[PDB]
RNA sequence: AUGAUUAAUAGGGACGGUCGGGGGCAUCAGUAUUCAAUUGUCAGAGGUGAAAUUCUUGGAUUUAUUGAAGACUAACUACUGCGAAAGCAUUUGCCAAGGACGUUUUCAUUAAUCAAGAACGAAAGUUAGGGGAUCGAAGAUGAUCAGAUACCGUCGUAGUCUUAACCAUAAACUAUGCCGACUAGGGAUCGGGUGGUGUUUUUUUAAUGACCCACUCGGCACCUUACGAGAAAUCAAAGUCUUUGGGUUCUGGGGGGAGUAUGGUCGCAAGGCUGAAUAAAGGAAUUGAC
């Protein structure tokens, strides 16, 4: 439950958070002891309210995830080193070639322009807001690279 | 049926000196001089108020 | 059912040479009752 | 001292021709063409007297000659787990348990016997035998206590008779 | 000597009170089986003077002031105290 | 919110399927 | 050219032979893992409790002669050693450093403790290069049958290694401040020293070296102890004749498992366009009904 009412820059912030609060709201109700429970469980227990956003935020429910996922590998290192792996570069390549099909030095300098640009390329994922994915989703769409 | 021992864990909790100044001032510099009259005028006030 | 948690008398050699040879210790113990009973009634 | 009911079985039954060298310390068997006539009785006295060599008690080791399908399991706690110091020696307690009790409880139940030579573990039985104590030593090994491997070992036990 | 030497630090490092209560409980009863007025009578006369069996002694004051013999572990350590205390004052 | 309307919004002129495009699932695979 | 006394079983320095898996820089060896070459053979190989992904007739696995990459020093390895601690196990060389021992050598109180302040600091982690054999968080995927073998396999990113910088937390334990004195017997071990008309060796003697015995310093420790302490476990220190003074630094004012409220402090969301749709024999039936 604390991971879903994690808030950005926290230490629970992690991809479930992000993913489940752009499409609804989570909100702490009350706290529910281990002794409320018998045979006891030795994890506690909570409560909480999920609202669902009407409308659905339109943004695919695919691509959400995979910038999200790509980035939150290491949540507290650099954006930019979490697209230094040599196959974030062959999974991303390829989805380019689908783009053009309806190259790897190219697809690097693409993105550096599109970290630099957008000033995310120095933060961490662990203390970043539903804005700057957002913002870093669009700037990979306008170059071209789609990530799912 | 084997209990082992309780670790007795390393305290997280503030200890008491420190909890003066979990406020945002130093609780410790705003105090009187003579607690003995603090006690007196102030029950005194209490029930005349 | 009780497991053994002390050392064999029996060495492996004569554990399986008494597989190679319901129980007569039943039946020892089934007669053993019936002249106490026997003597009794 | 034991040396008394060793070469017996070999000599008469196997009829092998035995002598142990004092100068290097080692055993001596050989095949006696006029006399011995079971092609494996020399592999099969070399085979008993190694397990007296590992710490055996003869008695278990006469099995052996008995017996054709009795081997050797042999492993170290390092290739189980890699501990050491206190963690090592403790684990050699827990195996033996209190008294060696535990290492008795295993024996009886698998029909197998163990030798807790310091690291160094020896399983002798039948190959099913050894495999299963095999799996309740190593679990002693990763930590599990011994009252719970108590219980499983019972369990096996049943299983053991029924069959 | 070594060997006799080898089992001891090994043993002496081994201090858990639930092993070293084990080992004592079955050594009394070793003792009791296997191995006269005068010597009680000093033995309580010892005892009646110091008076330092109930308590008033520093751990005993200190556990039951603090709401902290009421666990059943040292209140069973507290009474073993008072009923050897008790023995020696036995007549 | 403003900002994130606008954005949102621009994501209408970009938008595209999914079915060919491999997912980061595959990131592990090396 | 010219005023005072010791040289503390206090301390610093010097000198002599040693001692050490102490440190740094080079260098050597070592199998093993992976890969590659050549070489003989032909079906599977692998892995689990049981199997499949997986490799394999372009030859797998296995055999043998080699080579290359990167780690790492098994067995010796011990109730042993060195270092302030974290830590430290191949050969040889260089660099400086160190404890103890011996000293009829030297300075003469130079010392103990330590807020402030400074150096190092397990593994993990961050930045920028190199390297990348093995293992391997994350991740995908084979299989999802069976409870002792019930979490297994294949691939494997970051990481594991190294260079130059950051963080400073552990059951970083002896759950046990540092310095000094005193308070029982015994023999094991390490380093050094002393002594013997002791053994072996030097296979010419010898002298050394290795052992034996006795003593003496310093170290890791260990048995017995109505010596004292403790409730006890236990402790030669957790001891210093009933109640308390050798010197000094730091910490605590009450434990453990659950809850309640808050005139307190500090923090903590999203949402504005989008909407579904006969109760019942009107039955079951290889089993029924008349
Ligand atoms: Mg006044
Ligand atoms: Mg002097
Ligand atoms: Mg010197
Ligand atoms: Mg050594
Ligand atoms: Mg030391
Ligand atoms: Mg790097
Ligand atoms: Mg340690
Ligand atoms: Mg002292």
């Amino acid at each position: 439950a604390l991971r879903l009412l994690a808030r950005p820059g926290d230490s629970l912030y992690c991809r479930l958070s992000a993913n489940v609060q752009m499409w609804a709201n989570v909100t702490h109700i009350m706290k529910v002891g281990k002794n409320n429970f018998r045979p006891p469980p030795q994890v506690e227990s909570s409560v909480v309210r999920l609202e669902i956003k009407n409308p659905r935020p339109q943004v695919d429910y695919n691509e959400w995830d995979g910038l999200l996922r790509i980035v939150f590998v290491r949540k507290n290192r650099t954006i930019s080193a979490g697209f230094k792996s040599t196959t974030v570069m062959d999974i991303l390549e390829k989805n380019y070639k689908t783009f053009l099909a309806m190259m790897h030095d190219v697809v690097k300098e693409k993105i550096d322009t599109v970290l630099k640009e957008t000033d995310l390329g120095d933060k961490r994922a662990g203390k970043c807001d539903q804005n700057d994915f957002l913002r870093l989703l669009y700037a990979f769409h306008q170059v071209g690279i789609h990530f799912s | 049926e084997q209990s082992n021992k309780q670790h007795r864990k390393a305290k997280e909790k503030n200890t008491a000196k420190k909890k003066l100044h979990t406020q945002g001032h130093n609780a410790k510099a705003f105090a009187v001089a003579a607690p003995g009259k603090m006690a007196r005028t102030m029950q005194r006030s209490s029930d005349v108020n | 059912f009780e497991l053994s948690d002390v050392k064999s008398s029996k060495s492996l050699a004569e554990i399986y040479e008494d597989d190679y040879t319901l129980s007569e210790e039943l039946q020892k113990a089934h007669s053993e009752i019936s002249e106490l009973y026997a003597n009794l009634v | 001292n034991s040396w008394t009911k060793i070469y017996p079985p070999l000599v008469e039954h196997l009829k092998l021709q035995v002598r142990m060298n004092l100068k290097t310390k080692s055993v001596e068997l050989r095949t006696n063409p006029k006399f011995t006539t079971d092609p494996g009785a020399l592999q099969k006295g070399a085979d008993f007297i190694k397990a007296f060599t590992l710490g055996f008690d003869l008695d278990d080791s006469i099995a052996l000659l008995r017996l054709d399908d009795l081997y050797i399991e042999t492993f170290e706690v390092k290739d189980v787990k890699t501990l050491t110091g206190d963690h090592l020696s403790r684990a050699i307690g827990r195996i033996a348990g209190k008294d060696g009790k535990t290492k008795f409880a295993i024996e009886n139940a698998t029909r197998t016997r163990i030798v807790l030579a310091d690291s160094k573990i020896h399983i002798l039985g039948g190959f099913t035998h050894i495999r299963m104590a095999r799996e309740s030593v190593v679990s002693l090994i990763l930590g599990s206590p011994p009252g719970k491997v108590y219980g499983n070992l019972r369990t096996v036990a049943s299983r053991l008779k029924e069959r | 000597m070594f060997r006799e030497e080898r089992k001891a630090r090994r043993l002496k490092k081994i201090k858990s009170k639930t092993y070293r209560k084990i080992k004592k409980k079955e050594l009394m009863k070793n003792r009791e089986l296997a191995a006269d007025n005068e010597d009680h009578d000093i033995a309580r006369a010892k005892e009646r003077m110091t008076l330092k069996h109930k308590t008033n002694s520093k751990w005993a004051k200190d556990m039951i002031k603090h709401g902290m013999t009421n666990d059943a572990e040292t209140r069973e350590e507290m009474e073993e105290m008072l009923r050897q205390g008790e023995r020696l004052k036995a007549k | 919110r403003e900002e994130r309307k606008t954005i949102i919004g621009k994501l209408q002129d970009y938008k595209i399927d999914t079915s060919l495009l491999t997912s980061s699932k595959r990131l592990g695979e090396g």
